[PDB]
């Protein structure tokens, strides 16, 4: 019931990737979250103001 | 350890400042540099192509303690003995009266 | 695919007709290779008519250098049409399992007939030739594509795993690029967005370091026999040559527009070749066009004017995207509602799992804190 | 890896689990063998065997 | 989706393991083992009687001896020998008729 | 001579089949390190240097059925024989060396003509690349010695150790009867502590050679490995 | 055609012999599959529980087939050799002396190296049978 | 505590000082198995699995064992 | 003495014997039933695989020219190192 | 004709026989294993050859272009004289299993070819020698069975302090 992650792990598993840590993977993904109400403003007034320019 | 770049042509000494066993094997010399084998050590060192001289050691090695070394050992020959048993080379005649059989025809 | 008696009895039947079809194939390609070699002899650059050496940087083995030994020949419309050039593809794979085969059989004598029976119940490896009717050419397709579908994934993880545990991009725009890559077919992937990847892999790793397994892996992806693989330049040789055929054909389409007037069939056959449409997706007219644009936008406006592709690698995970259909799930979801341990239920719990339901269950915070008051009056009496 | 598990506190506790039960028991009969082969192997009824010097594996072993 | 392990059958699998990744370890297995059985497959009966035994060898019976009696028998009557032959005995059947009767 | 045995294993086979028929996670190994090469990040190898994993983990799953079950009285080490451990370190030690070889770059070895160019080629730098090629296969040669000699070693040590006590207990027990018990009882408490420290110390020397035996094979690759920097 | 090299070509029903099975397993994951049965290289696990019971049945067996089956041969040497040198002479005794005789096979195995030398070798002037009794 | 070399395993605390004297403890909830709990006995009320069977009975039934392993031939002996 | 006889396999079932002739033969017989038919050219690989080293092996054997004796192979005692025979 | 099959248990007869090897069978032998050695000289020969036509033109410049190891003159007169032969002309270079099926094919036809034809020599001269070991062969060619302790049976030459077992 979670189709993609037993593929990528068998796959990764029979191509010799027997290795479970992905640190720079996870250094690319860790920070990511759902931004807040006013990130959100602020990022679309940067997008209407680049739109006007 | 460290990745290993080819020297430029630019960058490869001359063969006559080579040195032998002696001394350098310049003009009136030069056909020496064939027999001596520590000149053409010097030479490869020089001209970075130290292979030449690793790669033929290792191999033997190798061929010494995979293949040749038992074969020597189980058929290997021995020293000779002091008293000898020459062969008389009088075995394997056929004897008198006897008829082989016809070749095939 | 797996082989049947209905296949053995089809290819059987059509052994030796396919066998002369495939002979007539072998004089036409060969006549088309002939002018192409001529031409590229004469009219190719100095390294790539001299067969340049690369080496790596680590082991010093040489390989195919896209730069130099690969050439894309602009003027090659005056003397080779599109459709040969398809052709000459086609001919290629057909030849290159033929030959296989063939050298199967002259070094095993007639020891190999049971295995030529195994053969000719599959149609994963017999040419296109043995079908003379439209239904066992669309059964042949299939066989290839489910090929594909079985070889492709493991080229991408193999790439995207060794790349992600080893190394990490530089910028955000090649960190979306990356994670955008390899996605699966069921979303559509934006080229412009893509493209920085082939220069962040050529970074990582070109053509001419591609590794063993990796080459065996796109080899069996490319429907190529890897048995006997051999060193890597062999095969890699043969799928220079293929790619190098699919980019001139690209480059003569580009600039004369051909796919646009190219029929429906025949456009669904360019883009098959490419490893961009599956036949068992029943693409229409639309998603072909689609597809096939996107193609030549990742080629990038550098193709035209110079020749230039991006990085081979990452252009073959791209092309192959398509055959990483999402990852199968099938019941319905009142299946959740069930036990998967209800076989133990007859064992009960012994006095350690009692311990730690008690101790870890609702009452946990009474436990803890009655166990830290003894504890800590027994220390102050020790004292 | 010797992580977790039942651990009897003392050896009345080992009837509490029956693994550590049959531990017991073979620890029983472990140390329970030493007394029987004390009492055997130095009663006052055994006797050498007459032939002991006839052969041994001092003997055959040289 | 497709895994060597997972997918294909015990055989199948033993094949590509030991053909696409681990090879050349096959290879000097098989080497190996042919060494082996060519220069370490022979054992004397000297040798058997001294370690060949786990408590040592009863010569009071002499199994050995009893082995070879069958296995000659049995060559024997199965490939009709005539061990009376002078090339066996060294001599004539009429030397060994008088050699039985003077004996 | 075809002798028909059978291996030690029989029931640890089937217990492996028990608890195995389901899966589970491993995140304690003997040898960790060789799934650990590279620890700078952006180097990165076009060498399966990552194939001996496989070999590592079932080798030690192999030896540590055996080895560490040795150490119940009675249990029998089938393998425990000199020329079959050679095979065994030669099959893997080789393999890998003919991997290496079939390479077929020769600037591989020029790391074994040690020194610069300063030390005389013939008569300093010759002879170290004579000695280090003699020094790998005597690498091979300890490492299958050490694991033949570690187990011979500690398993005569045990036998000898449990016949005394053995004799000792049964045949000078009655003394706690008399009026030397306390000899007898400082005796048997020097063998209780005699016998734990043994075990305990075969116990760590048998996942410690292991350790070893594979960190020689790990060292052997890593020798002949060049990592690229990515850029 | 004539096999499948896949898994997935089933030779039986799902259902082939469920209940046994589930039992089976039953019996394999209540004590191994926890947190803390931890495994060393799958060979050495956490659960205490397991050792305690392994170790003693692997013993026991082990001490059975070596008491039955190897130490026996040694012992019917002994046996053999000390009372006439054939099968039927030690047969000709009665099962006491056998008894007896194999209990002080016992007394030499415990002695070993440790322990008095009389019981092999012969002190001079003793009246019993030497080597050469039977010869 | 310990068992030769297995150790019982302790659960860390999780609550803060605070937070733990807060805690009203009614024991009245406890299972009647584990009721005036401690640490370092807490199986001291835990049921037996044989009604009657002590662990000194075990124990005796294994040297019984031992003891009939060593004295059977004694009494019942065989020819070879 | 002793010690050393417990590190010895403790499962030893069955032993055979065959003598090297016997086996060699046979399994020249089963080589040449197997590369006899028509279908298989002599000048195909598995051919040659099966016939040219023993070949070669063979005459290298022929042609050995020692000056030492070396003794038979399976006689019935080889453990004394003063009786070659 | 499979020449191998019949000869393989005559030469396994022979080496258990090897006591009756007549100097002529050794000075037969050694001929084989000279022709042996000369038809693997030939077949390498015409694989580096092979090997040669068909390198790259910038693989040929790298191996016989500057710089020279000995530098004497001789060696770069030759390096040059070879790379202008080779680079004059047009050459097929082909890469991949093309050069290996190029390169191999021939030379194992080579040889192939050679050792079978040597080996149905060796046959004919082992049937024309006029000793046991020929007469075996012609027996072995006749009936198709190769008959042990020939030697023995038909009384072959012995030395002089060896006859008594005949004496019968
Ligand atoms: C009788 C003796 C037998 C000896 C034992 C043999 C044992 C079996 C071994 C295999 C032998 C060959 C089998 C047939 C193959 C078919 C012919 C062929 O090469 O096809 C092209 C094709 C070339 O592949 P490629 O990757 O495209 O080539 C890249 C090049 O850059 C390509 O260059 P390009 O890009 O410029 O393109 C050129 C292309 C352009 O042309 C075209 O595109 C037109 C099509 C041309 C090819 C058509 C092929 C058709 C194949 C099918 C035939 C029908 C089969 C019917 C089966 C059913 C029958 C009932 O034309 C070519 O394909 C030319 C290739 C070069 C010629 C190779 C042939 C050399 C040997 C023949 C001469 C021998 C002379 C002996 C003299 C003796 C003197 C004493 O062949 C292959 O697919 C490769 C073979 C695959 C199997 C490999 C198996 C291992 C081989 C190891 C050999 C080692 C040495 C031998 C000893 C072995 C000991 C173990
Ligand atoms: C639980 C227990 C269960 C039972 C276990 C049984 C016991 C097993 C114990 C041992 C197992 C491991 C053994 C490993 C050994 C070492 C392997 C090694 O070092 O390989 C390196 C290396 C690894 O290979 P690779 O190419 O890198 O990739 C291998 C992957 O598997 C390629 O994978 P891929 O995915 O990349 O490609 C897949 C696909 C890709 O598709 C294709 O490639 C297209 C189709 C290609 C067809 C074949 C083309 C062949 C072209 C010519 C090859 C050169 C010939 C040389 C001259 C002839 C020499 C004999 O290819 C195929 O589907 C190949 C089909 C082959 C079917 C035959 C497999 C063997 C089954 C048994 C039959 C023979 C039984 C004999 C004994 C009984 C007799 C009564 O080997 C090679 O380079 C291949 C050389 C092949 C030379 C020919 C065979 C020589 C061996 C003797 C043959 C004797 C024939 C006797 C006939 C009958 C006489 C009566
Ligand atoms: C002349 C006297 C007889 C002997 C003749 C011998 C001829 C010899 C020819 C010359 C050979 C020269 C070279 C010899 C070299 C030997 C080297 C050696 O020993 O190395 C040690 C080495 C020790 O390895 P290991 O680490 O102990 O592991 C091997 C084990 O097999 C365990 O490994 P594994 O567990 O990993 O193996 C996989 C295992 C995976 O696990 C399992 O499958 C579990 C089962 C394991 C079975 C195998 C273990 C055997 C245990 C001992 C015997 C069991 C009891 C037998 C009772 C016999 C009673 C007399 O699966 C199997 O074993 C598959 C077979 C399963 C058979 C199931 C049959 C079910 C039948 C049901 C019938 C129901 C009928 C109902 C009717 C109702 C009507 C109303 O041995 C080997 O590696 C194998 C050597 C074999 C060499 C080939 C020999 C030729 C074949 C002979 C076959 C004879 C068959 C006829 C016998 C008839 C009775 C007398
Ligand atoms: C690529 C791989 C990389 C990875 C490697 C991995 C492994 C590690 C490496 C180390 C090896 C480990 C060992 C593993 C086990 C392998 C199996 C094994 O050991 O078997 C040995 C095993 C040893 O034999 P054995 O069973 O112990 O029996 C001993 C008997 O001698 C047997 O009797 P037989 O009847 O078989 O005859 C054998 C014969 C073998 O030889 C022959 O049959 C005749 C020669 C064959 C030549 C082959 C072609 C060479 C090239 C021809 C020319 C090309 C250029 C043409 C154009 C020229 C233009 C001008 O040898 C001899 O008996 C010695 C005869 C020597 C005569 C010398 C006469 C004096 C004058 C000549 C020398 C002195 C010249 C001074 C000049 C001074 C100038 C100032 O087999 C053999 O060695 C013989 C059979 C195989 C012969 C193969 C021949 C080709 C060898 C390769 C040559 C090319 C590659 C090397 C150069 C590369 C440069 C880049
Ligand atoms: C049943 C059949 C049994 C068959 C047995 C025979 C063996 C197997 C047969 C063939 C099996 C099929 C597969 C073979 C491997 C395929 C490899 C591959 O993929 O190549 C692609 C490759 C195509 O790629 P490419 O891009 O076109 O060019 C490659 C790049 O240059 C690549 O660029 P790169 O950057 O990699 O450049 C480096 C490259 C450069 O090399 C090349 O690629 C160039 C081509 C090779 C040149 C080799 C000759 C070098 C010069 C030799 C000089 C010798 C002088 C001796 C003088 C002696 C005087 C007394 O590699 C090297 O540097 C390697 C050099 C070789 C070193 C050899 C070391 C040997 C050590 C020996 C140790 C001691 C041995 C024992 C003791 C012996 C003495 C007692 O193919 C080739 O280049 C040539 C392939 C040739 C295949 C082998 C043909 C076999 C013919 C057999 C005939 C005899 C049959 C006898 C039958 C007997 C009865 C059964
Ligand atoms: C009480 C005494 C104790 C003594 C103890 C001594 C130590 C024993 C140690 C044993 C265990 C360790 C073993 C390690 C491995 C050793 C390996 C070894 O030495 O093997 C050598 C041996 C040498 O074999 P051989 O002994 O038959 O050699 C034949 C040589 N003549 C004919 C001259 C006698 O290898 C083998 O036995 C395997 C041979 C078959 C496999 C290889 C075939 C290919 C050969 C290629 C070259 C020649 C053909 C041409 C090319 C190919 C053409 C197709
Ligand atoms: C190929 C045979 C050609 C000649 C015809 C022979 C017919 C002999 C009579 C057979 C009657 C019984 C047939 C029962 C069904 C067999 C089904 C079968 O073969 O399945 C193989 C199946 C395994 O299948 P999977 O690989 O898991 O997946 C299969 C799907 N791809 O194998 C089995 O289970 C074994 C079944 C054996 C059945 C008996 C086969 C006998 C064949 C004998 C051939 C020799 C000639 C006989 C002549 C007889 C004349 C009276
Ligand atoms: C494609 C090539 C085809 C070649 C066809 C034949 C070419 C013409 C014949 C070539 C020469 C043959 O001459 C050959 O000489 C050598 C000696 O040098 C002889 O050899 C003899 O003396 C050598 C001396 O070392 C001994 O090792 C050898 O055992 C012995 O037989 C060969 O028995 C003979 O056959």
């Amino acid at each position: 019931w979670c189709p993609e992650v037993r593929d990528r792990a068998e796959l990764e598993v029979d191509i010799t990737g027997w290795q479970w840590w992905s640190p720079l993977e996870e250094r690319r993904l860790l920070p990511v979250r759902l931004r807040s109400v006013n990130e959100v403003r602020e990022i679309m007034s940067k997008t209407q103001a680049k739109k006007s320019a | 350890g460290e990745l290993f770049v080819r020297p430029k042509l630019e960058e490869i000494p001359p063969a006559d400042q080579c040195r032998g066993f002696f001394g350098p094997l310049n003009d009136s010399l030069k056909f020496l540099r064939l027999l001596d084998i520590k000149w053409m050590m010097n030479r490869a060192v020089a001209m970075r192509r130290e292979y030449l001289i690793a790669t033929p050691t290792l191999f033997t090695f190798i061929w010494m303690f995979t293949w040749k070394g038992a074969v020597i050992y189980f058929w290997g020959d021995r020293a000779p003995p002091r008293r000898m048993d020459w062969n008389t080379e009088e075995t394997g005649r056929l004897p008198l009266g006897f008829k082989p059989t016809p070749a095939p025809l | 695919m797996q082989g049947s008696w209905s296949v053995l009895k089809k290819n059987c039947s059509n052994f030796f007709p396919g066998l002369l079809a495939f002979a007539q194939q072998t004089q036409e390609a060969y006549g088309i290779w002939l002018r192409i070699y001529n031409r590229q002899q004469k009219y190719g650059p100095t390294d790539f008519v001299e067969q340049s050496e690369t080496f790596s940087p680590d082991y010093h083995k040489r390989f195919h250098s896209q730069d130099k030994n690969m050439w894309v020949d602009k003027e090659l419309c005056t003397e080779v049409s599109q459709k040969e050039v398809a052709r000459l593809m086609t001919y290629k794979l057909d030849m290159w399992r033929m030959a296989h085969c063939a050298g199967a059989l002259l070094a095993t004598g007639g020891y190999a007939i049971p295995f030529g029976l195994f053969w000719l119940a599959n149609d994963t490896w017999v040419p296109s030739s043995f079908n003379l009717t439209g239904e066992e050419l669309r059964a042949w397709r299939e066989a290839q594509d489910l090929y594909r579908y079985r070889s492709a994934p493991s080229y991408l993880t193999d790439t995207k795993w060794h790349f992600d545990f080893h190394a990490y991009p530089w910028n955000e725009t090649q960190e979306r690029a990356w994670d955008d890559l390899f996605e699966k077919n069921d979303v559509r992937r934006d080229p412009k967005v893509v493209r920085p990847a082939a220069e962040m892999y050529d970074g990582f790793i070109k053509f001419e370091l591609i590794r063993r397994k990796s080459l065996r892996h796109l080899c069996r992806s490319m429907n190529i026999p890897t048995f006997p693989m051999l060193a890597r330049l062999c095969n890699g040789t043969r799928v220079r040559d293929y790619w190098n055929l699919a980019w001139c054909e690209d480059y003569m389409v580009i600039t004369q527009r051909l796919h646009e007037s190219m029929t429906d069939e025949e456009l669904y056959d360019y883009a098959w070749r490419r490893y961009l449409a599956p036949y068992d997706k029943n693409l229409n007219r639309e998603q072909l066009m689609e597809r096939v644009e996107d193609y030549f936008e990742f080629l990038g406006p550098d193709f035209v004017a110079h020749g230039k592709a991006p990085n081979l690698v990452i252009l073959t995970n791209y092309v192959l995207g398509y055959y990483n259909d999402p990852a199968y799930l099938e019941g319905d979801i009142s299946e959740l509602d069930k036990n998967d341990y209800d076989h133990l239920a007859s064992w009960g719990k012994d006095a350690f799992l009692r311990r730690l339901e008690f101790e870890n269950g609702p009452l946990r915070d009474q436990v803890e804190a009655h166990t830290q008051r003894l504890l800590a009056e027994r220390a102050a009496i020790a004292k | 890896m010797l992580l977790g598990g039942f651990v009897p506190r003392r050896f009345s506790q080992f009837n509490r689990d029956p693994c550590w039960m049959f531990f017991i028991f073979s620890v029983g009969f472990w140390l329970g063998e030493y007394p029987a082969m004390m009492i055997k192997y130095n009663a006052r009824d055994l006797v050498y065997d007459p032939h002991r010097y006839v052969w041994s594996h001092h003997d055959d072993h040289h | 989706v497709y895994t060597r392990w997972k997918c294909d059958r015990l055989p199948v699998f033993q094949l590509k393991l030991f053909t696409q990744e681990y090879p050349m370890h096959a290879a000097v297995g098989i080497f190996t083992i042919i060494f082996l059985w060519k220069h370490m497959s022979h054992c004397s009966e000297e040798t058997e009687r001294k370690y060949g035994w786990w408590a040592g060898y009863p010569y009071w019976r002499d199994p050995i001896a009893r082995r070879n009696e069958t296995k000659y028998k049995q060559m024997i009557i199965n490939n009709d020998v005539d061990i009376t032959h002078p090339k066996w005995t060294g001599c004539s059947v009429e030397q060994l008729e008088e050699l039985s009767r003077v004996v | 001579m075809f002798l028909f045995f059978f291996c030690d294993l029989f029931w640890l086979r089937l217990l492996l089949c028990m608890y195995y028929c389901v899966w589970s996670r491993l995140c304690f190994i003997v040898y960790f390190n060789c799934l650990m090469l590279i620890f700078d990040f952006l180097l990165f190898c076009l060498f399966d240097l990552y194939l001996f994993v496989g070999l590592c983990l079932f080798l030690l799953l192999w030896f540590m059925l055996f080895n560490l079950y040795s150490l119940i009285l009675y249990y029998c080490i089938t393998y425990l024989n000199l020329y079959l451990l050679f095979c065994i370190v030669f099959l893997l030690y080789i393999a890998f060396l003919f991997l290496f070889c079939f390479l077929c770059d020769f600037f591989l070895f020029n790391n074994l003509l040690v020194g610069d160019s300063f030390m005389d080629v013939f008569f300093i730098r010759f002879l170290l690349c004579f000695l280090e090629c003699f020094s790998l296969l005597c690498r091979c040669l300890s490492t299958f010695l050490r694991l033949f000699c570690n187990l011979l070693s500690s398993h005569f040590l045990l036998l000898m150790f449990f016949d005394f006590f053995y004799f000792i207990f049964v045949f000078f027990f009655y003394g706690v009867f008399c009026y030397w018990f306390i000899l007898f009882i400082f005796v048997f408490c020097f063998c209780l502590l005699f016998y734990v420290f043994l075990y305990l110390l075969d116990l760590f020397a048998a996942i410690l050679q292991l350790f070893i035996f594979c960190n020689m094979i790990l060292q052997l690759i890593m020798d002949f490995l060049l990592f690229l920097l990515f850029v | 055609v004539l096999f499948s090299t896949y898994r997935s070509s089933r030779l039986v029903s799902k259902e082939f012999l469920h209940g046994p099975v589930m039992r089976f397993r039953a019996l394999g994951e209540y004590y191994f599959q926890r947190a803390w049965n931890g495994t060393l290289n799958w060979a050495l696990p956490g659960e205490y529980r397991l050792y305690a019971v392994m170790i003693p049945f692997i013993y026991f067996y082990h001490r059975w087939h070596n008491d039955h089956t190897l130490d026996r041969d040694h012992v019917e040497k002994a046996m053999i050799m000390r009372w006439g040198g054939t099968l039927e002479d030690v047969r000709k005794l009665s099962a006491k002396d056998q008894l007896r005789v194999r209990c002080f096979t016992d007394i030499e195995k415990l002695y070993s190296a440790y322990g008095p030398k009389d019981t092999y070798l012969q002190p001079p002037g003793d009246t019993l049978p030497g080597k050469d009794f039977y010869r | 505590y310990n068992m030769l070399v297995f150790r019982d395993p302790k659960r860390r605390p999780q609550l803060s000082e605070e937070e733990r004297a807060k805690v009203v403890v009614n024991q009245a909830e406890w299972p009647e198995e584990f009721k005036d709990f401690d640490p370092d006995d807490p199986y001291k009320n835990s049921p037996e699995i044989i009604k009657g069977m002590s662990s000194w009975n075990l124990f005796l039934w294994g040297v019984e064992c031992a003891f009939i392993y060593q004295f059977y031939e004694l009494v019942f002996p065989k020819s070879i | 003495s002793n010690p050393a006889d417990h590190f010895r396999p403790n499962l030893k079932a069955l032993t055979l014997y065959a003598e090297r002739q016997h086996y060699v033969d046979r399994w020249l017989h089963v080589k040449e039933r197997w590369l006899a038919p028509w279908y298989l050219p002599w000048w195909s690989p598995l051919f040659q695989l099966g016939t040219w080293y023993s070949q070669r092996s063979r005459n290298l054997f022929l042609v050995e020219n020692h000056l030492s004796y070396r003794p038979y192979k399976f006689r019935r005692n080889d453990e004394d190192r003063n009786n070659p025979y | 004709t499979k020449y191998e099959l019949k000869m393989q248990y005559f030469d396994e007869w022979m080496i258990r026989w090897r006591k009756f090897q007549t100097e002529s069978d050794w000075e037969i032998e050694k001929g084989r294993q000279w022709w042996r050695r000369f038809n693997m000289a030939v077949s390498g020969a015409l694989f580096c050859g092979l090997v040669l036509y068909t390198s790259g033109t910038a693989t040929l410049k790298r191996q016989y272009g500057l710089p020279h190891f000995f530098d004497i003159g001789v060696d770069g007169q030759a390096k040059e004289t070879m790379l202008k032969t080779l680079t004059s002309r047009w050459r097929y270079t082909p890469q991949g299993y093309g050069r290996v099926l190029i390169t191999g094919v021939p030379t194992y036809i080579l040889f192939v070819t050679l050792e079978h034809y040597r080996e149905r020599r060796r046959m004919q001269q082992y049937l024309q020698q006029n000793t046991v070991f020929g007469e075996q062969m012609r027996r072995l060619l006749s009936t198709g069975k190769i008959e042990e302790y020939l030697p023995v049976n038909i009384k072959a030459t012995l030395p002089a302090s060896q006859q008594a077992i005949y004496n019968y």
